[PDB]
């Protein structure tokens, strides 16, 4: 064992002799193609997203150029990992969030929305005709009782919710950073949770970033429709970085 | 970057680097065709493609990559070409039924959008293969504006300003980043894409070329349009003339 | 190693057809003679046993009263396709109150040729080629006819054809002895001299099988006593 | 469903597994059968004599209906099959068409069933052999044989499974116009025949009769016994005062 | 466009093994483990959850799920597939409670569910569950506990334990443990079997724990656990 | 070799093996040619013979009154594809009164075509299309591959040693558009002859001609009827 | 598709199932399981492989399914599939009686189980059931009956047999000691113990490791049941009070 | 029948008769209209009664599904949308009458279902044969936010009205009161109907009926 492979086992998603499913993990080495790194933080009345918005081109329209989708008016989502793939899990979760409340009359919670996807993906992990897909999705909004809500969704199949979370090369370093700062225990404020995803990206990369090389969305209590921060605003929050 | 030990012959199958190989093999089957590419300005799109003559037996305008998707949406394409005309086929499809349900001409990120999860449909499954073709959908309209999408094998689309596929992508790319398409008219373009084609071909391991050429802007009311006979020769000749310096 | 069996070769052929064709090569060898006063059709029983009863062995059968067809190969793939001729023939009769050309049967059965296949199919359609040659005899409007088809669905007319495994050999003996003015006669004579050139056996009535279809007279199989009369003529 | 080609050409033109199928009938207990006059008799070689089994249980030698009967060897599972459906047709028939049921009719039936498994997606050809025996209307006495390809002949007499190219040589040295003159000579040639392969006993033999509009006659081990014992007496007083 | 493997992905080796299955079960013992004991007036399910960093919000997924009023499940091995079972097994009890409008009896979940997890170990183009399950139930007076393994079959048992060091909590179980004790007794010797391997500071958020007495089964609440983690209560 | 048994299969150099092995299938058969004038769309093909006493195979078929054509490689994807054109154009006849377009039904062609090119199991079409037909926009010739893809002709040649035939009718393309029938089957004719080595030549045996125009309909000639062509050749002597 | 497919339904080139013979195998490994015949009786007597401190023993039996009025079935081989094929039987039995208002024949049940098995054998892509049967009941037209069934949908009548672990020594030891026409319920029990005290690998022989069911006609209704410990207990203490008599003569 | 409900401070009110009919003779007097959908709705039922027992079981079922997986407690509208889809797709052909009612985090919630497929969200509703006379009754005395007794003395005079003026409707009445933090299932209300009685004892005697054939058979 402990490394082992007979039949198949390295080719569709079925059993390894240690009991593993090595084209499962092969999905997570697949989101880091994209070379990209996503950061999701909790607030205290607030949820956070922030990615790095690589153009490395002048001949793309940067606004086509996006990991942040709206799923609904007051859920949103942050993609990682294979471009295509991720379109496609932000089509699905559109469709479950739509139908959800046609056949309910209620807006879905991030939690069912969370668990929905994570159950179709299990799937692709459980059938061998296909392969799982190379994306992680990270989902935030506010609840109507439990407040703000950031889940995340693996292609294993894993789903949970977290106070703060990160998808991408830089995951394992942004874990550590992240959760080094919920530790001191501070006024987890709007500014306080953006700046703290920011510059957990930045420290993480190291870039001090310009307007345009990050995207970050954000949904509050006061405000619970997801709303994208334009350039302006993220250098508003940018230069605030530069003074303590 | 290259493994090749069973871990390539499937789409529904990831190589323990976490990639999918048959996608960049059908990606490598549009890096071995010939070059096209589009150019988006302030009154529309423009498109050229340098078509290779594989004889001289071959009519005029014979093997088309310009495509009508829609009244008002044209298409370029790059790559195994009987994909190419089925992703024509399915574009125009989505286009008219769109027209069916909604009653109005189908924005073209839409258009783009769905053709692409399409083509993305088909590097999931061991059942099918990617499609060997890479797009550009361009479109124009005085509530949308100009607009020119890209989509690849994966099922990636994008919104571009200038952008190329084939053999001399990057060649072509540097080329059209000389351009300030965002002020320049379709009219103007049309020269340009003549001339980065002309600068991009080359004559000696390829060997005869055609060169198509598409409008779609506000100067055809919004309608994709072939380029006039007149335009053409003379984005042609300006293009020759430009070639001895 | 396997592979579908819808591959192509390098060279361009499908594996399975050709190997079908292969599998002909084995069957017990058939000659088609084809006159102005008839067509003729012989072909040998290769009883491997004096238990079996060579009636028993029919690989010449009547697809209609001016249609007959004579089978190399595997007997049991022949079957499906003589009774698909004969409902064919039944139903144009059906349709349109008039008899069959050979060429229309002939093409009928050649509609079935690569019509197998794995993937996207019904339940119930073939997995593999038939490993069988036919030769058609008939009489039309064009008169005596005398066609050929192989595994590969092409099926071309003939004046006079040999299948089996002795093919090659019989083909040349009909070549050298066959001219656009035989009688019936002279041709059911040299098919049998030629079978009993390429036969391992002795030749004799109860060894082979003789057919002929001529203008004025449905579809005839020769009795063991009017084998006798022709045997006798060696 | 499962679509996938199981029986294809190998390059040298072979269907292996047909086969394959039909060394699996090779490993069958051996059957043989031969027609008289107005007396046809199939029987089967080795019972698996366990003592402990049931013979009921295990007979190798049905009916298909009241005119026709039929042994077999190859998978036990797969004639019972085979078996089956031959009965319902022979019943599909009568409902069909007011007349009963031809023994080549039947035969041709199980022949093309065996053929379309071997021609069909998902299937596996049955790996058995039939010794179709019966009497049609008319009178005339048959006997044909079916094999995994879907090939079928009628016979005059034969034997299929372990060692059937043996029990075949003799049929062929033994078969007369002298013997199978009475009934009881002709199963007197099957038992002669079965004893040249089998392990000698008497006990390991099952034999079946047909006769005339008379229904299918099974012999009781007493009455084999009994044949068994005339056999032996013949090869000791035709041959033991000879050689 | 897609259809369908319709092959089995589970064979028998030349050695008479179903290989999947087996490899199923090491995906089982290679979970965190988890212990049931039935105890005369209740049954006792406890697991660790131990997270991997203080980021995992504890409140939001469970591993000790509600199937009906009186009937609880945990496991050991992998999670989306003992989630698909406990929305299947829901599925099932409902359709029970539908057509006999009466609690499933647990003996007749677990059979159902035990039915579904043989299926994937036959069916085309699938493998078979990584998860073994722990049932534990209220109905007809007594109380119940099962247990169900990758291959589709289950157990009853007095007391057992599954995932990591499953043998020796088994042992510990098998000594340390016997019938007549209270439902709290046996909550006591859950936590102290399953301490026998919890590396580290068992909290009241390192573990989850689950009741089934004759009024219904229950998550315990975090306090609870913490008050029974006191080596008291 | 792992990359050749399925047509789902990309090489890692970006081709697909058993598409091209297909593309063979269609030099397996005897060469066919075919041209065009400004009034007349012609086939000429060299058919072929297994033995003496064989006839020698179609090569030619009938589509529409105005649509026929020449046929290399499996001669059962042949006759499927024909049978699959002539009920297009029946369709076509059926709900609009008007014959269908040529360039039409040759997109329709590659549509079908295209779609097992892309399905676990399934095969490419083993044979190549020459189209002649004529329309509201004249003649037409056109050029059908198992790669699915098409080609809109002035002249071409598919099939054994066709290189020949065209290189000829490479150099002879300036006289076509405006050459009378007679003279546009002679060209065709010679194509097909070059096609052969100096021992064998044409005969009233192994030569098809099928010819539509805009004052014939599509017509397939053979046997005698295809003397009053060849007689009027120049004995091309080595 | 065509690489994956492990092809379970083909020949192998000497003319057999491998899936089938490795599942016999399978079965091979498995708890032994016999069954006897008499004249006023039929019984299973079974190997118990679950039996552990801390099972909690909820069923009347462990390997002994009752699948009509008048028939019972043990089993051997993979459990889960038991199950299933258990289940469908029961279906059949239920089938045949609301057809003809009749209790189903006994063979006729289990060649309606084997046909689904060969069907499983010929065709579908799928493993077989890992699983062999034994069978015993009793009907109007061959009274008391023992029947066995393996993977391979192929079944046999028997007056005695034996399945599982060691099997073919216990047919040898039932072929030396059985008693055709001669068999009673008491013997055949004596039988029982003795076959499966030489048999089973763990010697002395608990009541905990055996499981003993009967079927015997009583007053025109047929009986099943399982034997308690107790009577489990006297037949062993029986067979080895009879064995340390037989000892002694020397 | 005479189902109804009403919207008061604290939550909701709904009220039934007991009394089941088949043609014009009571079968059941003492039949339960109230039925259980989740912890926190409930819903009286009119119309075919085998398919507003089916509807309303189902729609149960589904919705203990719903809040298994949620770990919420069940919305109205939920209730409200699964039933009036499943009811709509059938076309009336399912039978079903309902008062649905219930308290969410969004509050008391009451709706009247019918078997087409269209609801209607009113502070009192009323359904069945009686309908017309409880109705009278509401828009005689309701007042909104009233209290709890008042509006179970209101919704029980709805129910009377409907009692002693409709032939469909009679016996006992049921209430179920239910708000923010308390369900009171009484059932039944009050009685306003008795039985006379009995003047005689019609009382047979042993061996006054006389028998033909006797088997006794022993059990266990």
């Amino acid at each position: 064992s402990r490394g082992s492979s007979a039949g198949f086992d390295r080719h569709i998603t079925i059993f390894s002799p240690e009991g593993r499913l090595y084209q499962v993990e092969y999905a997570f080495k697949a989101i880091n193609q994209g070379g990209l790194t996503s950061v999701a933080v909790r607030g205290k009345d607030c949820a956070v997203i922030v990615t790095q918005k690589k153009v490395p081109d002048k001949l793309l329209d940067s606004s086509t150029v996006t990991h942040l989708f709206k799923i609904t008016e007051n859920i949103g989502c942050v993609m990682t990992g294979m471009t295509a793939d991720s379109r496609s899990q932000v089509q699905r979760a559109r469709y479950e969030a739509a139908n959800w409340k046609y056949k309910y009359g209620y807006e879905i919670p991030v939690d069912m929305l969370c668990k929905r996807i994570a159950d179709i993906s299990q799937v692709y992990t459980q059938n061998a005709e296909m392969r799982p897909l190379g994306c992680c999705m990270i989902l935030i909004g506010i609840d109507e009782e439990q407040g703000p809500q950031v889940y995340k969704c693996d292609p294993a199949g894993y789903y949970c919710g977290f106070k703060a979370t990160a998808a991408g090369v830089k995951q394992t370093e942004s874990t550590s950073f992240l959760e080094k700062k919920v530790k001191k225990k501070f006024d987890w404020t709007f500014e306080q949770t953006v700046e703290t995803a920011i510059t957990c990206l930045s420290t993480v990369l190291s870039i001090d970033f310009k307007p345009s090389e990050i995207e970050v969305g954000v949904v509050t209590v006061e405000n619970p429709k997801f709303r994208i921060l334009t350039e302006a605003e993220i250098d508003a929050h940018l230069v605030a970085l530069a003074e303590r | 970057s290259s493994i090749g030990t069973g871990y390539d012959l499937s789409a529904s199958t990831f190589s323990p680097d976490g990639r999918v190989f048959q996608v960049e093999y059908a990606m490598k089957a549009v890096e071995n065709s010939s070059t096209a590419i589009g150019i988006r300005c302030k009154d529309g799109v423009v498109f050229g493609v340098e078509k290779l003559v594989l004889s001289k037996l071959y009519e005029e305008g014979s093997n088309k990559r310009l495509f009508n998707v829609d009244r008002h949406v044209g298409m370029a394409v790059a790559g195994l070409l009987a994909d190419a005309r089925s992703l024509a086929d399915i574009a125009r499809e989505e286009a008219s039924n769109f027209r069916s349900n909604f009653g109005y001409n189908i924005p073209l990120k839409h258009l783009a959008d769905r053709v692409a999860m399409y083509v993305h449909a088909y590097t999931l499954y061991s059942a099918v293969r990617p499609f060997g073709c890479s797009f550009m959908l361009g479109s124009y309209s005085v509530n949308d504006g100009a607009q020119l999408y890209m989509i690849d094998p994966s099922g990636v689309s994008y919104g571009y300003w200038g952008c190329a596929i084939g053999k001399a992508r990057q060649a072509a790319k540097t080329e059209i980043e000389k351009l300030q398409m965002k002020e320049m008219t379709c009219r103007d373009i049309v020269k340009e894409v003549a001339k980065i084609i002309y600068i991009v071909h080359d004559e000696v391991k390829d060997k005869a070329f055609e060169l198509e050429l598409s409008w779609v802007g506000e100067l055809t009311n919004g309608r994709h349009e072939i380029v006039p006979k007149d335009i053409r020769e003379e984005a042609e000749k300006y293009a020759k003339e430009s070639l001895k310096e | 190693y396997d592979r579908g069996v819808n591959t192509f070769s390098p060279e361009g052929r499908l594996f399975q057809v050709e190997y079908a064709i292969e599998a002909i090569k084995l069957g017990s060898t058939a000659i088609g003679i084809q006159t102005s006063e008839g067509v003729c059709l012989a072909v040998e029983k290769r009883i491997t046993s004096p238990l079996m009863e060579p009636s028993s062995i029919e690989k010449i059968v009547e697809i209609d009263a001016h249609i007959g067809c004579a089978m190399s190969g595997l007997i049991a793939d022949a079957k499906t396709l003589i009774d698909k001729a004969r409902v064919e023939t039944q139903n144009h009769w059906f349709t349109y109150n008039e008899t069959m050309t050979v060429e229309s049967v002939t093409q009928a059965v050649s509609n079935l040729a690569l019509q197998f296949g794995e993937e996207d199919a019904d339940p119930g359609a073939m997995s593999r080629p038939f490993g069988v040659a036919l030769l058609f005899g008939g009489v039309d409007e064009k008169g005596p006819q005398l066609f050929h088809m192989d595994p590969s669905g092409t099926f071309v007319q003939c004046d006079a054809r040999a299948i089996g495994s002795a093919s090659e050999g019989a083909q040349s003996s009909l070549q050298e002895v066959y001219h656009k003015s035989m009688t019936l006669k002279e041709a059911i004579k040299s098919s049998l001299i030629i079978l009993k050139q390429v036969m391992e056996e002795k030749l004799n009535a109860t060894n082979i099988e003789l057919a002929t279809v001529q203008p004025g007279q449905n579809f005839h199989m020769f009795t063991k006593e009017e084998l006798e009369e022709v045997i006798k003529d060696i | 469903s499962y679509d996938r080609a199981i029986t294809v050409f190998s390059p040298d033109g072979h269907l292996f597994q047909v086969e394959y199928a039909q060394e699996a009938v090779k490993k069958g207990s051996t059957a043989v059968g031969v027609r008289g006059r107005d007396i046809v008799v199939l029987g089967v070689e080795k019972k698996s004599v366990a003592k402990l089994q049931d013979e009921r249980t295990v007979r190798k030698i049905c009916a298909l209906d009241d005119n026709v009967c039929m042994a077999f060897a190859g998978l036990t599972a797969d004639a019972r099959i085979v078996i089956n459906r031959a009965r319902v047709e022979c019943q599909s028939h009568r409902l069909t068409v007011e007349d009963p049921v031809t023994v080549e009719y039947i035969t041709r039936y199980i022949a093309s069933l065996k053929q379309r498994y071997t021609q069909s997606n998902g299937r596996r050809p049955f790996g058995i052999s039939a010794l179709i025996v019966g009497f049609d209307f008319d009178g005339t006495p048959r006997l044909y044989q079916t094999d995994p390809s879907g090939t079928y002949h009628a016979w005059k007499a034969n034997a299929i499974g372990r060692g059937a190219k043996s029990v075949r040589e003799f049929l062929e040295k033994n078969y007369t116009d002298e013997a199978i003159e009475t009934d009881d000579l002709t199963i007197k040639l099957v038992i002669k025949a079965l004893l040249e392969v089998v392990q000698s006993g008497g006990k390991n033999i099952e034999l079946a009769v047909m006769r005339r509009d008379q229904s299918l006659k099974i012999l009781n081990p007493e009455e084999i016994e009994k044949y068994v014992a005339e056999i032996e007496k013949e090869k000791e007083e035709n041959e033991k005062k000879k050689q | 466009a897609e259809r369908g493997y319709s092959f089995s992905l589970t064979t028998f080796s030349p050695s008479g093994k179903l290989v999947q299955i087996e490899y199923a079960l090491a995906a089982v013992a290679g979970g965190a483990p988890s212990v049931g004991i039935k105890a005369a007036n209740g049954v006792v399910l406890a697991t660790e959850k131990k997270q991997k960093s203080i980021l995992y919000d504890e409140r939001s997924v469970h591993k000790v799920e509600p199937i009906t009023k009186h009937i609880g499940l945990v496991y050991s091995g992998m999670g989306p597939d003992y989630r698909v079972l406990v929305h299947r097994a829901r599925k099932l009890a409902q359709q029970y409670y539908l057509v006999y409008q009466e609690p499933i009896p647990t003996a007749q979940l677990v059979q159902r569910v035990a039915s579904v997890m043989q299926e994937y170990t036959q069916s085309g183009g699938v493998r078979p569950f990584g998860v073994s399950l722990l049932i534990c139930g209220w109905n007809e007076g007594r109380p119940y506990l099962f247990q169900s393994d990758p291959s589709g079959a289950y157990f009853a048992w007095k007391a057992t334990a599954m995932g990591k060091n499953y043998v020796n909590g088994k042992t510990f179980l098998e000594k340390r443990y016997n019938e007549d004790l209270e439902l709290e007794d046996a909550i006591h010797t859950a936590i102290l079997t399953l301490k026998e391997s919890f590396e580290g500071q068992m909290t009241e958020d390192n573990i989850e724990v689950g009741i089934c007495n004759e009024a219904g089964f229950r998550r315990l609440t975090p306090t609870e656990v913490k008050d029974y983690l006191a080596a008291i209560a | 070799n792992q990359y050749d048994n399925d047509v789902t299969v990309w090489s890692p150099q970006g081709r697909i093996h058993q598409i091209e092995y297909a593309m063979e299938a269609v030099k397996q058969g005897s060469a066919t040619v075919g041209l065009k004038s400004k009034t007349h769309a012609v086939l000429v093909a060299l058919k072929r013979a297994q033995s003496e006493l064989a006839a020698h195979q179609k090569k030619i078929l009938h589509v529409d009154n105005h649509i026929g054509i020449s046929i290399a490689g499996l001669t059962a994807d042949a006759r499927l594809l024909c049978n699959f054109m002539r009920q297009e154009c029946l369709d076509s006849r059926f709900v609009f009164d008007r014959p269908l377009p040529v360039s039409r039904l040759v997109s329709l062609i590659g549509s079908k075509t295209q779609i097992p090119t892309q399905r676990y199991g399934r095969r490419p079409y083993g044979v190549g299309l020459l189209i002649a037909g004529y329309d509201d926009m004249g003649p037409h010739i056109f050029q059908t591959c198992p790669s699915a893809n098409y080609f809109d002709c002035r002249a071409m040649s598919i099939g054994a040693r066709s290189q020949s035939a065209r290189t000829y009718l490479e150099r002879h393309m300036s006289e076509f558009m405006e050459c009378n029938l007679n003279e546009l089957v002679k060209h065709g004719l010679r194509a097909l002859r070059e096609t052969l080595p100096a021992e064998q030549d044409l005969t009233t045996k192994n030569v098809s001609i099928g010819i539509v125009g805009k004052d014939l309909e599509f017509t397939i000639y053979d046997d005698d009827d295809v003397s009053p062509f060849l007689e009027g050749l120049e004995e091309r002597p080595q | 598709s065509r690489r994956y497919d492990s092809r379970t339904t083909i020949f192998s080139p000497e003319g057999r199932l491998y899936q089938v013979e490795y599942a016999m195998e399978a079965i091979g490994h498995a708890g032994t399981c016999l069954g006897i015949l008499a004249n006023d009786g039929v019984l299973l007597a079974a190997e118990r492989r679950n039996i552990h401190k801390l099972l909690d023993e909820v069923f009347f039996s462990e390997k002994i399914y009752k699948l009509n009025e008048d028939m019972a079935c043990s089993v051997a081989g993979i459990t889960s599939d038991a199950n299933v094929l258990t289940n469908e039987l029961r279906l059949i039995a239920q089938r045949y009686l609301l057809q003809y208002q009749e209790p189903i024949p006994c063979e006729q049940l289990v060649t309606a189980l084997c046909d689904i098995k060969q069907a499983y054998t010929q065709f579908g892509g799928k493993r077989p059931f890992g699983v062999s049967l034994l069978y015993i009941g009793w009907d109007k037209h061959y009274g008391f009956q023992l029947y066995q069934s393996d993977p391979s949908g192929n079944y046999g009548g028997w007056k005695a047999t034996c399945i599982g672990n060691n099997s073919a020594a216990a047919v040898s030891m039932l072929k030396q000691d059985y008693k055709e026409g001669e068999m009673t319920l008491k013997s055949a029990l004596a039988l029982a113990i003795k076959v499966l005290n030489k048999t089973m690998d763990v010697s002395k022989l608990s009541a905990e490791k055996v499981e003993i069911a009967t079927l015997t006609r009583e007053n025109g209704k047929t009986v099943i049941r399982v034997l308690k410990q107790k009577e489990v207990e006297q037949l062993i203490k029986k067979h080895e009070e009879e064995e340390a008599k037989a000892e002694r003569e020397k | 029948t005479t189902i109804a409900g009403v919207v008061y401070k604290d939550g909701i009110v709904l009220g039934a008769d007991t009394r089941a009919t088949e043609g014009m003779v009571v079968a059941d007097k003492n039949c339960s209209k109230i039925h259980f959908i989740s912890p926190n709705i409930y819903c009286c039922g009119a119309g075919t009664a085998a398919d507003t027992d089916m509807t309303t079981q189902l729609i149960s079922s589904n919705l203990e599904l719903h809040s298994l997986s949620t770990g919420r407690l069940p919305r109205v509208v939920t209730a409200n949308r699964m039933l009036k889809q499943m009811l709509f797709r059938y076309q009336g052909y399912i039978g079903a009458a309902l008062v649905l009612g219930g308290v969410d985090v969004t509050g008391p919630h009451l709706y009247s279902i019918y078997p087409h497929g269209s609801t209607d969200k009113l502070p009192y509703v009323t359904m069945g044969s009686g309908s017309l006379a409880a109705m009278a009754v509401f828009e005689d005395k309701f007042r909104p936010d009233m209290e709890e007794e008042e509006a179970k003395n209101l919704v029980s005079e709805a129910i009377a009205a409907g009692i002693f003026n409709d032939l469909g409707s009679g016996s006992n009445i049921d209430l179920c009161v239910i708000s923010k933090n308390k369900l009171d299932f009484l059932r039944p209300y009050t009685v306003p109907n008795k039985k006379g009685t009995r003047l005689g004892r019609y009382r047979c005697e042993k061996g006054t009926t006389a028998v033909l054939t006797e088997k006794i058979t022993p059990l266990e």
